């Protein structure tokens, strides 16, 4: 139901248990942690971040390519935790 | 995140203070003249203002006034067409309706009023529709599902929407290439519906679709028991048991409440036999999006 995800913004590194129901910048932003927002809808590249391990489920977002995904690109709006994360963030 | 649809769907385009006005289009019993009640098919004329999505409802509000002089309250029925509609233009959503009559403990015959106005409706007629409505029972995403259908009387009306979609329909975002499953149970053979439609998916998709009936006063099995639809499902209990245990796997249930209980028994014993307590097992195939249950 929760997971860690650890977020690696260009500030330093925050520490966020965000359950696997909740969007990761919807946790975020419940925190107190300011991540870049525009659309908030997974068809822009706005909260762009990236994982560097782990898993996201990102519910059939518009605007990512397979490639991109394949490479670990994560819009942080439309993204659910599936396992512990770390996500580097502020990513365009 | 859901895994079922969410992309395009809208709900409450239109509420019992202000419905949408629409034409009866057609409207047909489809039961046999010895049916125990009369089920009728009817399609309305929406322009096109209400675009819904398998699986969904609609409210009819019914002419006239109750017996304390207020407006009837909405009643909902399942949509019985798919997305792009019998006539397939977009512009039509259909029912399927069964007339309620009773007789009560004080000897009365009692109509039911929203029922016998749909099943009344001559074409030409207005009708007074508000919707969409609901979430609870829209397709999966997944293409590639295993979609099993347990319907008794007129809760074939949203997978009639479904195996639409699936079977009779070309679209560019949606080749289902799963097995659909589909599990119906009537009283008699006059109250089958839509047995020709489904026929004619057999026919043409062999592989991807299946249709079991249940006709509980004039089948037995061999150990004399009437065939309910879980009687009917004790069957391919196993095989059934099996295709519970996988990702791709989502059960919809719809018609008459009090069919959910005998198909519970079903699962109880078969959960036992795992050593699984059935229910632990089906709240959290609920949170999956995979036992979606809508029973009236
Ligand atoms: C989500 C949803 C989807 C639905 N889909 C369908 C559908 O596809 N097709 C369909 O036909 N209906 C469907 N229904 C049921 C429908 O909404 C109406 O409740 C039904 O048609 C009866 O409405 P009525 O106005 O004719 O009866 P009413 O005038 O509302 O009278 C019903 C009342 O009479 C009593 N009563 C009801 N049934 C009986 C009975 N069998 N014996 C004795 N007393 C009784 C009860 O007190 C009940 O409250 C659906 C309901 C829901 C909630
Ligand atoms: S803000 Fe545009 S996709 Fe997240």
């Amino acid at each position: 139901a929760t997971y860690n995800v650890k977020l690696i913004t260009p500030e330093g590194e925050v520490e966020l248990q965000v359950p696997d129901d909740v969007y990761i910048l919807d946790q975020a932003e419940e925190d107190g942690i300011d991540l870049p927002y525009s659309c908030r809808a997974g068809s822009c590249s706005s909260c762009a971040g990236k994982v560097v391990s782990g898993s996201v489920d990102q519910c059939d977002q518009s605007y990512l390519d397979d490639g991109q995904i394949a490479d670990g690109w994560v819009l942080t709006c439309h993204a659910y935790p599936t396992s512990d994360v770390v996500i580097e963030t502020h990513k365009e | 995140c859901s895994k079922k649809q969410e992309e395009g769907v809208v709900t409450n385009l239109y509420k019992p203070k202000e419905p949408y006005v629409g034409r009866c289009l057609l409207n047909t019993k489809i039961t046999g003249d010895d049916a125990p009640g009369e089920t009728w098919h009817m399609v309305f004329s929406t322009e096109g203002k209400i675009p819904y999505r398998e699986g969904q409802s609609i409210g009819v509000i019914a002419d006239g006034v109750d017996k304390n002089g207020k407006p009837h309250k909405v009643r909902l029925y399942s949509i019985a067409s798919s997305a792009i509609g019998d006539f397939g233009d977009s512009k039509t959503v259909s029912l399927c309706v069964k007339r309620l009559i009773y007789t009560n403990d004080a000897g009365e015959i009692v109509k039911g009023v929203c029922s016998n106005f749909l099943c009344d409706l001559q074409p030409g007629d207005n009708v007074q529709i508000t919707g969409p409505v609901g979430k609870e029972m829209l397709m999966p995403k997944d293409p590639n599902a295993t979609i099993i259908m347990l319907a008794t009387g007129t809760g074939i009306a949203p997978f009639r929407s479904f195996l639409w979609k699936m079977f009779f329909e070309k679209h560019d975002d949606y080749k289902f290439n799963g097995l659909g499953w589909l599990f119906l149970g009537v009283p008699t053979s006059s109250s089958l519906l839509y047995k020709e439609e489904f026929g004619k998916m057999k026919e043409r998709a062999p592989e991807n679709f299946r249709v079991d009936y249940a006709v509980s006063r004039e089948q037995t099995n061999a150990a004399g028991e009437r065939m309910y639809i879980q009687t009917r499902m004790a069957e391919y209990k196993e095989e059934l048991w099996e295709l519970l245990k996988k990702d791709n796997t989502y059960v919809y249930m719809c018609g008459l409440k009090g069919m959910e209980k005998g198909i519970d028994d079903i699962m109880v014993s078969l959960a036992e036999k795992d050593g699984i307590d059935w229910f632990d097992y089906k709240k959290q195939l609920k949170r999956g999006d995979q036992w979606n249950v809508e029973v009236y």
